[PDB]
């Protein structure tokens, strides 16, 4: 089980970018969902009063 | 209408904040921007509002005088 750790030691590097990819996406998603809820709060609460 | 109109730019420059660069400052700034613009189309017609008030006070005093009119002639047909 070490031996397959060693092995994937070579493999490591592409799965830290693909961290990196993953939260820069999750992020952009929270971006949209932000935008569209200080839209609400704007709509509902703001105006309203 | 200038606000309307400015209100709806305002709206198509957010998507295009969304679509080109969603991480900018800027939406931040747009997301107060038509937020101001919203506050003083509810302003203008809130200034609206005594002037309706005046008004229909004089609407009231013109349909009190017609109706005063028309009992009197009434009275005097009969």
């Amino acid at each position: 089980r070490l031996l397959a750790l060693v092995k994937w030691a070579n493999n490591a590097g592409k799965v830290e970018k693909c961290a990196m990819i993953s939260s820069f996406l999750d992020q952009q998603a929270i971006l949209f969902v932000d935008t569209a809820d200080r839209l609400a709060s704007l709509a509902r609460d703001a105006l309203v009063h | 209408r200038k606000l309307n109109m400015s209100i709806l730019i305002n709206f198509l420059d957010l998507l295009d904040i969304l679509i080109r660069s969603p991480g900018s400052i800027k939406r931040e700034e747009k997301l107060e921007d038509l937020k101001l613009l919203f506050v003083h189309v509810h302003h203008l017609i809130n200034e609206y509002r005594p002037h309706q008030a005046r008004e229909t006070l004089r609407v009231m005093m013109e349909v009190q005088k017609r109706q005063r009119l028309e009992t009197a002639e009434r009275f005097q047909k009969h």
